[PDB]
């Protein structure tokens, strides 16, 4: 554990894959811990449940299993098998289906933030032009805190908005009710009223509130929502793809797969409203194994079936392939056929980085050398960000590489640098990227400036000012201009109040592996966010951040894992309980199997009786 | 195609034309000078090291905000025009002497002070690395800490490990270099140290081994009785003469802070008093295990025996016994150091300088 | 960026020879102008084309041409001062209301300084003379400079910061030049403020015997007194003397003719120390229902530096003692910490007064 991962300046984690041969029929209680984490092969993760006959020890393995996702996510572990089973090597109960994932604890966590509430800027304002401004602010500001004053009493900030503004207005209501037992009944007010514009925001608000729970808590409520994917209505079909696509993350279904193929193939703007449909297959099916999902997109890429015309959507299909081949092994050849078919400026760097999940690692010799030949384009910075995490050699070079690449015609490369750096910006503050944003703030078009304010907010998302004092000077150039400009200037300010001012951006887990579902939201906003750029699609693209936000909680459990208050080392309010708010806290106490930080089950030696 | 021809082509062409216009400005007839004062008429007087007088206008690429008195600007030989602002010519040549970027230190060698280590971390490491702590609660972070205690406790190593976590420049000051006697010159050197820390704002100010002149204790550089007033009060005039909310944090350290001027302490800037003590026997195994990690020990050598023998010793005394015992076996060319070398090292290093009180039992 | 907005004019004010003048100082005026070069060379010239006969004055830098010497443009006098050019600041930090409590120290300074500057016609009715100088010494740690900066904010003019160690230079006799550099800008820039910091390092009477090399310190004040009150009573701006050692100063320095209003800071009482915690209660975190009058009563008479340390240290207990905000229990722990714990040095407490 303390030797294999890092001997040299670089890192090679692939050495644990060869151990599966000699540990095949044996493994060990300790050996199965290292195999289930890190790479986390499907055969390796199921081995720790076979070597351990204790159903109580299988609980702690399930709490980290929900955080790992990847290998075991969709049907066959969760849902059907997760309902219950009687056998030696399975032992999956109903408590592991809920308490482990963000299902039951997120409701208790929601009530804890009620007493921690701070001064809020929430207001209904007057005109629908500025109601969209407060809609984006109230979305991330009240997240985790239930506010019934604005949602119920004053509808001026909701009902007055129409079109795409009405869809984004209800999205703020879903974020306020997010992390609740049932988020569908809270939106029943605007669920069905009169027009499809009012009915559109309901599917987007429920999808945001259902983020983290694919199958529902006590009922398969999200299973019945799969029929709303295909609708002849205009506004509803737009929010059903992106809204439910976030809620359907982690569920592999041929019904959802079959309905999204003709939507992205034809790409009918006034009716089907296909925007994220290309990325909907990437965000829902991430971490799964599908060999036919890349073939269907490949045929639509070259042939351009149905009414597909514009080449911008053609490149969006090739960029949507990036998440599709992750964890697919040798199936990455379907993407290589699309690069040689239609030449795009962003596809020159794709063929180099397809080996990230193909070789089960990155940072190789040929992978780095081929990126220098392509740069001397926009996609080449994805693999570099993964190298900077485990290797400091390419991390220092990434500072000079990311600086010169932020100047390009399209905004694709422009949004990728601050997003990847903004996630690690809390751990390693870097002002070199913020200095380049000066020219990126004012360049030519005001639409670039509109997308610039939202891009700067993603860097310090969850933290108000503090280390952003250097970046705050770039934000001071935008305060107020007109009614429509209020939504432009509040893009960064709305993200500073995320989680009532204090949040942590974590794309990985305590198992020393990154979550592919969280990584899927990174490329989703990079390929997306077309509305602030040219060819405005839908204003709902600003709410995609909730798909990648990981809930912050630590469970305090007894020897049996029951939701009872246990007195142990406190976290980040002063009493640690089930669903209590804490983050970045280690554990020196002994546990059952696969000791991890955060959520853990603690035991006491038979010599004494204690809760520690 | 269309955008690249109207952007990249005129950009590379314009940059080549700007360099051609520099032949009449930055060309071979080029000289330097020292800026004196600036006037609202776009004119200034600059004196070169040859002591001429040049009164001219101001050229492009530079405004008056970057032009400060005492700096070195760029002049011309014929037209004698002021080109632009420049840094110190040849630089002050101060790079790494008392200052560095990220020194290498850990918490293992300073172990045993953990009771007093949490005091300097929360008052220095926490507000600098995590500024949101005092901003969200509105509290004011401590603007300095004072260090007092017996030597050998890792006084310098205490703030050395904190500098690596803050990832900022760590300044130091020698007590004897400010009191140097040329003529006066005591307060003049003090201003140049804090002036550099204001431009880049490292937000870290530390002073190691404050001495000055308590009584004499110098030969070449004395300063007399007037140096005590102009030196010790100059460090006070830095905090008392300027109000800096969140940036400059002044940390003072020496062997004895009691004999210092109570005004030099400057209460209200330093709200934390940290006392130094020798590490106990529980923390000596962490320091001893590091130096003996690469050492070859015999079968009769026990690490718990050397720790028990040590009584009232500093951190440097742990590695001293390993150095003395290592040289005894090195002269005899032995691989594993015998237990006799460890026994002779712990007994000798114990009593060397002062064996007896020389009078009575005390 | 403005590359071409300048060189367009480069064919007139640059190619031609006008500006490259040799800076020099004029000595005697015959109305023939005797001017001494910086190279130590003397000559005589007349007026210029645009030069007025009343512009050239005695003891003023006058730029002359290098080839054929002639007067072209006059230059501001005293180009030698350098360090004093950095003593001018703008927009200070401490405001007028930052001083804890309202006491006699605030009301007496605003009438002798802020009042004649803001309302010059108020004292003109009675035809009196406003005090030129003031006196602020007191014990240290009381925020003496905090009250001095409160006046510079209301004035909104030039503030001259003078350090006591700045008067003593690295050359013998240069200290006399540094004094004239301070009063020369008083005539150039009207209605400004000069402030001395720790004059004890200079101001004082050391008599004669016992040193032999310390006579350079006493020669600075004798020039400072001459530049203040000389044969000609020349003065405009107010003068502020501040130091922490009033007893070691010149016994003549405390006499009238320079300092008129004498205000000595005193230890705040229970009513004075109460407002210190109230002005700090708006900051940090204060629990609702806590009475700061009981906290200030447990604290004995001390300097204001330890008073602000109570509210600062009170926020430090919440991290170690596992507290959300600052409670009353953490306030009592600060009494045993900021006061009882620091009772070993780290304070004056009637230490430095006379000896």
């Amino acid at each position: 554990v303390a030797c294999v991962p890092l001997l040299p300046p670089p890192e090679d984690v692939a050495f644990l894959k060869t151990a599966y041969s000699i540990y095949l029929s044996q493994n060990e209680l300790t050996d199965a811990i290292a195999l289930a984490v890190r790479l986390g092969e499907e055969d390796m993760i199921r081995s720790v449940f076979d070597a351990t006959s204790d159903p109580v020890m299988h609980k702690q393995l399930a709490y980290i299993l929900a955080a790992q996702k990847t290998s075991f996510e969709y049907e066959g572990v969760q849902d059907i098998i997760g309902n219950g089973k009687l056998s030696e090597h399975f032992l999956y109960l109903a408590k592991e289906l809920n308490l482990t994932g963000p299902k039951v604890p997120e409701d208790i966590y929601k009530s804890h933030l009620d007493n921690s509430k701070s001064v809020f800027s929430s207001a209904g304002l007057d005109s629908a032009q500025q109601n969209l401004a407060s809609s984006f602010v109230n979305g991330f500001l009240n997240l985790g805190y239930c506010n019934d004053k604005l949602i119920v009493d004053n509808d001026n900030w909701v009902y007055k908005t129409k079109g795409d503004g009405m869809t984004s207005a209800v999205a703020s209501i879903g974020s306020i009710y997010q992390w609740n037992l049932d988020g569908l009944q809270q939106l029943d007010k605007y669920l069905y009223v009169d027009e499809p514009e009012v009915k559109a925001g309901a599917l987007l608000g429920i999808g945001i509130s259902a983020s983290g729970v694919h199958d529902g808590e006590v009922e398969p409520a999200l299973l019945l929502l799969q029929d709303y994917v295909t609708n002849p209505d205009t506004k509803i079909s737009s929010a059903a793809i992106l809204g439910l696509g976030i809620a359907f993350a982690g569920s592999k279904n041929d019904e959802v797969l079959g309905l999204l193929l003709p939507i992205a193939a034809s790409t009918d703007l006034p009716i089907e409203t296909a925007a994220m449909a290309s990325l909907a297959l990437a965000h829902v099916f991430v971490g799964t194994c599908n060999g036919d999902i890349t073939t269907s997109i490949m045929d639509n890429f070259l042939e351009r079936t149905a009414i597909e015309l514009k080449t911008d959507w053609v490149r969006f299909l090739a960029l949507a392939l990036g998440i599709l081949y992750m964890g697919q092994g040798e199936q990455v050849d379907d993407v290589l056929e699309t690069i040689s078919a239609i030449e795009h400026p962003m596809t020159s760097a794709i063929e180099v980085l397809v080996g990230s999940c193909a070789y089960t690692g990155t940072g190789d010799v040929l992978l780095i050398q081929d990126l220098l030949h392509r740069l001397t384009l926009a996609y080449a910075v994805l693999g570099i960000a993964l190298i900077a995490l485990g290797e400091d050699i390419g991390k220092e070079m990434s500072l000079r590489h990311f600086g010169h690449l932020m100047h390009y015609g399209n905004e694709h490369i422009r949004r990728m640098v601050p997003l990847a750096m903004g996630i690690v910006s809390v751990s390693d503050p870097q002002m070199k990227v913020f200095d380049t944003l000066t020219r990126f703030s004012h360049d030519a078009d005001l639409e670039v400036s509109m997308n610039s304010i939202f891009a700067m907010g993603l860097c310090g998302a969850g933290t108000n000012n503090a280390r952003l004092a250097q970046l705050l000077r770039q934000l001071a150039s935008y305060y107020s201009r007109e009614q429509d400009a209020l939504f432009i200037t509040r893009l960064a300010q709305g993200l500073l109040h995320l989680g009532k001012g204090t949040m942590t951006m974590d794309v990985f887990n305590d198992a020393h592996v990154l979550n592919k579902v969280t990584l899927a939201s990174i490329l989703t906003t990079a390929v997306g966010l077309v509305s602030p750029s040219f060819m405005l699609k839908h204003h709902q693209l600003f709410y995609m951040l909730n798909a990648g936000i990981r809930p912050k909680f630590i469970l305090a459990l007894n020897d049996e894992g029951e939701p009872i208050k246990v007195n142990v080392r406190v976290g980040q309010p002063v009493l640690l309980n089930h669903g209590e708010r804490a983050e970045l806290e280690t554990d020196e106490y002994i546990s059952y199997t696969s000791h991890i930080e955060g959520v853990v089950i603690l035991k006491k030696n038979p010599d004494y009786r204690e809760e520690e | 195609f269309v955008s690249n021809s109207e952007i990249l082509k005129p950009f590379e062409k314009k940059q080549e034309e700007e360099k051609k216009q520099l032949e009449e400005i930055r060309g071979n007839p080029l000289s330097i000078g020292t800026l004196e004062e600036i006037i609202d008429d776009d004119h200034a007087i600059v004196t070169s090291p040859t002591m001429p007088d040049y009164y001219v206008s101001i050229l492009s690429f530079v405004d008056k905000e970057l032009l400060e008195p005492g700096c070195s600007v760029l002049l011309h030989h014929k037209t004698m025009s002021i080109v632009g602002v420049l840094q110190d010519d040849a630089d002050p040549m101060v790079s790494v002497m008392k200052m560095d970027k990220s020194p290498t230190e850990s918490y293992s060698d300073i172990g045993g002070l953990e009771s007093q280590i949490q005091e300097i971390k929360e008052s220095v490491e926490l507000p600098l690395t995590h500024p949101e702590l005092y901003e969200e609660m509105g509290i004011k972070p401590p603007k300095g800490v004072i260090l007092y205690g017996a030597p050998g406790t890792g006084k310098t190593l205490l703030a050395k490990a904190v500098a690596n976590q803050t990832s900022a420049t760590f300044l130091r000051i020698v007590g004897s270099e400010l009191i140097q006697k040329y003529l006066g010159d005591g307060p003049r050197l003090c201003r140049q140290i804090f002036k550099v820390a204001g431009e880049n704002a490292p937000s870290i100010v530390f002073i190691d081994e404050i001495d000055a002149i308590g009584t004499k204790r110098y030969d070449s550089n004395s300063g007399g009785e007037r140096e005590i007033q102009r030196t010790m009060l100059e460090l006070l005039n830095q905090l008392d003469g300027f109000d800096d909310r969140g940036d400059v944090k002044v940390i003072m350290a020496t062997n004895k802070i009691e004999t210092l001027d109570p005004a030099l302490i400057r209460p209200g800037r330093i709200d934390r008093k940290i006392l130094f003590e020798n590490p106990d026997l529980s923390t000596k195994k962490k320091i001893l295990g590091i130096h003996t990690s690469k050492m070859n020990l015999s079968e009769d050598v026990n690490l718990e025996t050397l720790v028990t023998t040590k009584d009232d010793l500093s951190g440097a005394d742990i590695q001293a016994m390993c150095t003395e015992a290592g040289l005894l076996a090195l002269r005899e060319r032995r691989m594993q150091v015998t237990a006799e070398d460890f026994k002779q090292a712990k007994e000798r290093v114990m009593k060397n300088k002062v064996e007896e009180n020389l009078e009575g039992l005390y | 960026a403005p590359s071409h907005l300048w060189d367009i004019m480069g064919d007139r004010q640059r190619l031609g020879e006008e500006h490259p003048l040799q800076v020099a100082r004029c000595t005697k005026i015959i109305k023939k102008y005797v001017i001494n070069l910086k190279q130590i060379a003397k000559f005589v010239v007349g007026l210029g084309e645009r030069v007025s006969p009343t512009d050239i004055e005695e003891g003023m830098r006058v730029g002359v041409d290098r080839s054929k010497y002639n007067i072209e443009l006059p230059l501001p006098p005293r180009i030698d001062p350098s360090v004093t050019m950095m003593t001018v600041e703008e927009k200070p930090d401490v405001t007028y209301s930052d001083v804890g409590g309202c006491k006699d120290q605030i009301e007496k300074l605003r009438e002798v300084v802020e009042l004649p500057l803001l309302s010059p016609e108020r004292f003109a009715t009675l035809g009196i003379d406003p005090p030129k100088g003031i006196l602020l010494y007191g014990p240290p740690g009381t925020g003496k400079t905090l009250c001095a900066r409160a006046v510079a904010n209301r004035t909104d003019a030039t503030f001259i910061r003078v350090i006591g160690s700045e008067l003593v230079q690295k050359y013998v006799g240069e200290g006399a030049r540094m004094v004239r550099e301070l009063f020369e800008m008083a005539r150039t820039k009207k209605a400004c403020i000069i402030f001395f910091d720790e004059i004890d390092a200079v101001g004082g009477a050391r008599f004669d015997d016992g040193a032999g090399g310390d006579n350079e310190v006493q020669r600075t004040m004798l020039e400072l007194i001459t530049q203040l009150d000389g044969f000609d009573p020349r003065g405009n701006i107010k003068v502020m003397f501040a130091t922490n050692r009033p007893n070691t100063l010149d016994p003549a320095l405390l006499r009238p003719g320079r300092i008129d209003r004498k205000v000595e800071f005193s230890l705040p009482d229970l009513e004075g120390r109460a407002n210190i915690f109230r002005i700090h209660s708006k900051s940090m975190s204060v629990e609702r229902g806590i009475r700061w009058e009981l906290i200030s009563r447990l604290c004995p008479n001390s300097t204001g530096a330890e008073l602000r340390s109570v509210c600062t240290e009170a926020g430090m207990f919440a991290i170690r003692a596992r507290r959300k905000v600052a409670t009353e229990k953490d306030f009592l722990k600060a009494v045993d910490k900021v006061i009882s714990g620091y009772k070993k040095f780290s304070s004056t407490s009637r230490y430095m007064q006379y000896n």
